[PDB]
Parts: structure tokens; sequence; C-alpha cells
């Protein structure tokens, strides 16, 4: 029970780093498209409307 | 606008109470119930309207409520006090923004938003919520880690056991949150930068009690350094306890130190895997983690063979040195 | 009585990290679904689309 | 964070304290220095906290602080009409080093229902302590020592306010006994061709189930021809001078009364400089050392976060 407890830890250790490389891919995209929504919102006669 | 009539306030209002949404709280309706605050005072029925406003549109009202512990209104299920007085009694006059943190309740709540959580207003609350130690595990940032140290050092040295008049109460919540923080090292897989601070300054002032298994489950989770830093602030003060307490302490030390060669093999099991960046060859590196771990052994072996001389030769010491050999 | 309780401490133990197993995975399979539609809408609204709506 | 590893290892060591220290210079107070706000801060008691550094602390964002604060300290009396008003006021001048940040002040001033009568003042300030600069981020405004003047239910209420708002939390402050021998030592180091008042001790005898006080006063110019036959080497203030000073002050009691003071626990030393306490109470009574005893209360501020 102690092999298969830590084979347990291994692997969440694994998707652990997994999730954190995948969440910091996720907020380099969410910075990305904060990059193009500032980069999608030019306009000059909209401001009467 | 049924509240121009003052004998119908109280059943007006719980009325109002029940059909209240978020596009139904208005800022001229904030205005109206100040005004009526001011001309005929406090009231419970006009107090708990203005709760659900707080509760629904905060930045509306600029009057700031108290928080008491009140019923409010009818309540706690009395709806056979409710018949009885009702034959003759009081019948004649994309988003780029933040989620706040207390609408998660519970598990799918977080699954469906973690690229938008906002920051708490204290960092005591993490360790209450298991739902935000899943956010510790995949957030590297920098000042959220600083500030999570500023708070949990001082929390360890004012309410610590010695800074006190020998309270037995206060150590018990100190024994119990010392029980919140081995289960937060656990999920975590690292240990807190807080937390191998305070037994720098601890392991010259502890004697070998106390709260004994609490303590040496704290040294079992730290993180791992360099061997020479370690040996005059952790294994300098450890032997000096070592050689000279009880044999059940003796038993104790290797038990922790079966669990703290468990979690420093397990980081440097995966150190090799999740480094592609360095273009130079490991082996330096790795053949500068070879003689930090090869003199912990060693080390522990000569705590184990200098021990068994103290003892002289007793099996109940000798059942956890072999223990120690199979990690 | 010391190994013993030791098993009966990882039993508990048995229990704790095989649902801190089942919470890592139902963190890898949300972050998995999160990643699938977020790079399925790089592309936001256009920016002619914003000025005929309003 | 790399020099944030270096500062530990300095307190996880048992030194911390070097044996040759500074004798403290005038400082003269500039243009830049109002000579009208100095003035108030004289003559009043402090109890002093130390205090981590704070999170996005603007110098723009004091008018949105200013109405917060005097919405919630109105609500927290009402929990358990008033005329208060906080005032955010900022001094100039002060910092001797260009690495630190902006000190100001905190009061409470009452209203005119005829100036008002202050009745809480608070003092954030970061005087010499350069050590924890390093350690934190650009983001972080590192004003560690804070000094607080009025009652201890006011200072819970604002102390409340700091913990859910700028993530931080107040400790309290307290002066080793050991260490008020050095300050009382760099009290009779000064220069002075003034009006002076006199060196004030007093020791506690532990070993008693009561209280057992001595009062204990030195004439300050019998205090300076006392300290220069033991202080010969000039511009340090040595290890050895500062205990044989402290040894000869005990073996002139001790040929008197016959009772070794060393055994007891120095408490209060009032000097013609300052005043003062153990747990953190203050009296500065002089201008011209203003910054030189502040920095050395900055000394001990980081010391007991790190």
């Amino acid at each position: 029970l102690e092999e298969k407890l830590l084979d347990i830890r291994k692997k969440r250790l694994q998707l652990k780093q997994a999730s954190e490389s995948k969440l910091l891919e996720i907020q380099t995209e969410k910075n990305k498209q904060k990059i193009d929504l500032d980069s999608m919102e030019n306009s000059e006669r909209i401001k009467i409307i | 606008a049924s509240l121009q009539d003052d004998a119908l306030c109280p059943y007006v209002c719980h009325l109002l109470y029940l059909l209240t949404k978020k596009e139904n709280v208005k800022p001229f309706r904030v205005r109206k119930l100040l005004d009526l605050q001011a001309k005929m005072g406090m009231q419970p029925h006009l107090q708990a309207l203005l709760s659900l406003y707080k509760f629904f549109a905060p930045a509306l009202i600029s009057v700031s409520l108290p928080v008491r512990k009140k019923i409010y209104f009818k309540n706690s299920e009395n709806l056979w006090k409710t018949a009885l007085l009702a034959v003759k009694q009081r019948n004649r006059g994309n988003r780029s923004g933040s989620f706040p943190l207390e609408q998660l309740q519970s598990f799918p709540q977080l699954l469906q938003n973690i690229h938008c959580l906002e920051l708490p207003s204290q960092m005591g609350s993490v360790l209450n919520n298991s739902l935000l130690l899943h956010y510790i595990n995949c957030v590297r940032d920098e000042p959220v880690l600083l500030r999570f140290y500023y708070w949990l050092s001082q929390t360890l040295q004012e309410e610590c056991i010695w800074y006190k008049v020998n309270n037995y109460e206060h150590g018990k919540e100190f024994t119990n949150f010392l029980d919140t923080i081995i289960r937060a090292e656990c999920f975590l897989q690292e240990g807190f930068y807080s937390c191998e601070a305070f037994l720098y300054k601890s392991l010259p002032l502890w004697d070998g009690l106390c709260c004994r298994s609490q303590f040496l489950q704290l040294v079992s989770w730290i993180p791992f350094s360099s061997f020479s830093e370690v040996k005059p602030l952790l294994f300098d003060h450890l032997a000096q306890l070592f050689f000279t307490s009880t044999i059940y302490f003796k038993c104790s030390v290797l038990q922790s130190l079966k669990e703290l060669l468990q979690n420093w093999l397990l980081w440097l099991s995966m150190d090799i895997h999740m480094k592609p960046v360095t273009n130079s060859p490991l082996e330096t590196t790795l053949g500068g983690s070879m003689n930090s771990v090869s003199k912990l052994i060693h080390y522990v072996g000569w705590l184990s063979t200098t021990a068994m001389r103290l003892e002289s030769n007793n099996t109940f010491l000798l059942h956890f040195i072999l223990d120690f050999y199979e990690k | 009585s010391t190994k013993e309780s030791k098993n009966e401490k990882l039993k508990e133990d048995l229990e704790r990290e095989q649902r801190w197993l089942d919470e890592q995975q139902q963190i890898m399979e949300s972050l998995n679904v999160l990643h699938s539609e977020l790079k399925n809408k790089v592309e936001t609204f256009s920016e002619s689309r914003i000025f005929n709506e309003l | 964070l790399q020099k944030r590893l270096e500062s530990v290892r300095k307190q996880s060591s048992f030194i911390l304290t070097p044996p040759r220290r500074k004798i403290p210079q005038c400082s003269q107070l500039q243009e830049d220095v109002d000579p009208q706000k100095v003035a108030f801060l004289l003559h009043k008691q402090w109890t002093l906290y130390s205090l981590t550094p704070l999170y996005k602390f603007s110098y723009s964002n004091l008018k949105e602080y200013s109405r917060l604060l005097n919405a919630f300290i109105v609500a927290e009396k009402q929990k358990g009409d008033f005329n208060i008003k906080v005032i955010f006021s900022t001094l100039l001048g002060m910092k001797g080093t260009q690495r630190d940040p902006e000190a100001f002040l905190v009061q409470i001033v009452s209203k005119s229902q005829l100036e008002g009568k202050v009745l809480w003042t608070g003092w954030f300030c970061c005087v010499f302590g350069d050590s924890l600069l390093e350690t934190v981020s650009e983001d972080f405004t590192c004003l560690p020592l804070f000094l607080a003047n009025g009652a201890e239910s006011n200072t819970a209420i604002i102390g409340t306010w700091f913990q859910k708002t700028f993530d931080c939390y107040f400790s309290p402050l307290a002066i080793n006994a050991f260490n008020l021998s050095w300050m009382a030592a760099m009290w009779t180091a000064c220069k002075m061709d003034h009006y002076v008042a006199t060196t004030e001790f007093l020791w506690s005898v532990p070993c008693s189930p009561q209280s057992l006080d001595i009062s204990f006063a030195i004439h300050p110019e019998d205090a300076k021809a006392l300290w220069d036959s033991v202080h010969k080497t000039p511009g340090e203030v040595t290890q050895e001078e500062v205990d044989l000073f402290m040894d000869c002050l005990y073996s002139h009691f001790h040929r008197h009364f016959k009772i070794h003071l060393s055994a007891t626990r120095l408490v209060r030393v009032s000097t013609s400089v300052a005043s003062a306490h153990t747990d953190g109470k203050i009296k500065i009574l002089c201008h011209k050392y203003l910054i030189g005893v502040l920095a050395y209360l900055t000394e001990l501020a980081i010391f007991q976060i790190e």
C-alpha cells in the first residue's frame, strides 16, 4: 500500500505540473487576447454616439 | 410606490424583499429609503430591505450598515403561529474583469471560472478554504507568495507557545493550527517559506516535548537546499537533542527523516524532466546534487551507528533504522 | 502497536491522496476544456460589427 | 528573492548587532523640513508597532482612502453624531537615504461645532531602513515602523482596516533590557551646550512576589566626565566601552548599599535627549537629534519582522 500511495503521489505531481504549465499557457493567451482586445477598439466618430 | 402609506409599510417591504433582482436595485430607491430612515427612524423592516440591497449592489449605497444577528422578518418555521394570528391580530393598522470569491459554493463553480479569480482581503482565508488551495498549486506569481510569507511568519511568532503565559487552551488552538499547516504542505508538495524560517529560530529554543509530534512533522516537509546550509541551523541542533532524549524521540527523528527522504527525492526525480531550458549539461548540477544527498544518508547513518552504542542493541530502534534504508 | 497504527494512518492516507488525485484530475479535465474553448475563441467580434450594432 | 534568502541567514545566525557603532551626527533641519510640523511631533506619548510592507499604495489615491476610513470608524462605533474627519498629511525632507519611500501622517481631527482637537495620531515611516528595501519588490511600499498616540481601542478599529485593505498585520514592539544599555550609552555620547534634563534609570527586581523599583538619577555633567574616562577611542562606540560603563555604575551602587543591580532588569531610561520604556513607550524631547533615534527604532523594527 506504500508503493501504491507513492505511485498515486507521483501521478499527482505530474498532473499538478501539467495543470500549472497549462494555466501558464492560458494566462499568456489571456494577455494576448487582452492586447488584441485593446488593439481592436479604435474609433474616432463613436464618442458623439 | 405603496410606501407612501405609512400603515402598510411592514406589509409592503416584505413583498419588496422576495421580489428583488439585480436590475431592481435602483439608485433613486436608495435615495428614498435613506430619506425614510431620516424621518421616521430605525425600523426592522426598512433595515432588512437595505440589508438585501447591500447583499445585491453595495456600490450604490454610501451608508454602511451593521451586520448583527437579527432574524430580519418572519422566519424559523412558524406557520402554525401565523395561522393562529390570522384570525384577529395585526389586520387593523470574454470578460476580462474578476469573479467574487464568496460566490464559490462547491466544486464545479471553480472549474468553470479559473482564469478570472480575484484576490481576497486577507491571506488567512487561504488556509480556511480547500478551493483556494487549488489556486496556489498552479500560480507562480511573486507578490501572492510574499504576502503569504508576511502573514504566517507573524502568526507563528506572536501566537507561539513560549511567548505566552502558559495557557493550555491557546496551546490546543496552536495544535489545531499546526494541523492545518501539515495538510497544506502535503497537498501542495512543497513547504512554505514561512515554515522553514520559523524552524531556523525555534530549533535552538526547543527542548524535546510540548507537541513533539506536530514539531517533528514540521521538519519533515522542508524543501531541498544545499547541505552546508542545513547543518549549522538544523543538524547541529537536532544532534544536541537526538543523543540525549528518550528512545521514543530517537525513533521519531528517523520517522521524520524517512519522510524527509521521501519529499527531497521526489523533487529531484522530476527536476531532470521539467528543465529543457539550460543548454549546458546538467551533470554538474546533478553532481552537485549527488554529494548533497550522499552526505545526507551518511550523516543519518552516522546517527544510526552511534545511537546503537547508546542503547546497547535494542531491536526497537533497529526496526526503524532498516525502514530508513528501505527509502 | 506503532506499526499497526502506522497501518491505520496509511489506510486513512489511502483515502485522502486518492481523493487528491481525483481532485487534480478534475482540475486536469476542466483545464483541458477551457484550453479548447480559448483556442477556438482567439478571434473575437469584429471591429466593423461594434460600429453597426451600437 | 535571492536577497530575501541572504537576509534570513544573518537572522538565522546568532550575530545581528555590530560591536563597534557610529556616534550619531547633528541632524540640521533643512529648509524643506517644516518647522511648524516637527513641533507638533515633539512632547507626545507614543506606542510603537512593527508592520509588514504594504500593497497597491499610491500617493494619488489618498482622497478615496480618506472617505473609506471616515465611513468605517463611525460604523465601528455604531456596532458596539460623530463630527470626526481623518487627514492624510504628507511630510517632506525627513529622509537621509534617497531610496526610502515617503513618510506621511494620519490624524483624527474633530470638526468645528462652534483648529479642532486631535484625538488620535498615526505615523508611518522608514528611516534608514535600507536592509528591507531589496528584499521586497518595486510594487511594495516599505514602511515598517508605526507610532500611535491615543487609546488602544481606537488603534484596533483602524488597525482592522489595514488588515482588510493593504494585506498587512500589526505586531507589538518590545525592546530588551540589554538594548536599553546601548541607547543609554548613545544618549551619553551626545554633544550639548544648552539646557539639559537629568539622566534617570529604573531597575526592577525579578526575585520577588511583589514589585520593587529603584529610581536612580545621574547629573549629565557628572555623566559626561564619567564617559570620557571610559571613552578612549574617538569616533567609535565599542563593545568594551559600554560594558565597562555599566560596570562602574554598578560598582558605584555596590560600595554604598551592597545590592547587586546586575541581577535586576532595566526598564526605563530617561535622559536629556529622550525617555524610553521596554513595551514601546517613548517620549522624544529633542529636535536636533530626531532622526538618529528614529533610525535606531527602524534598526529594531526590521529585526522583529525577519
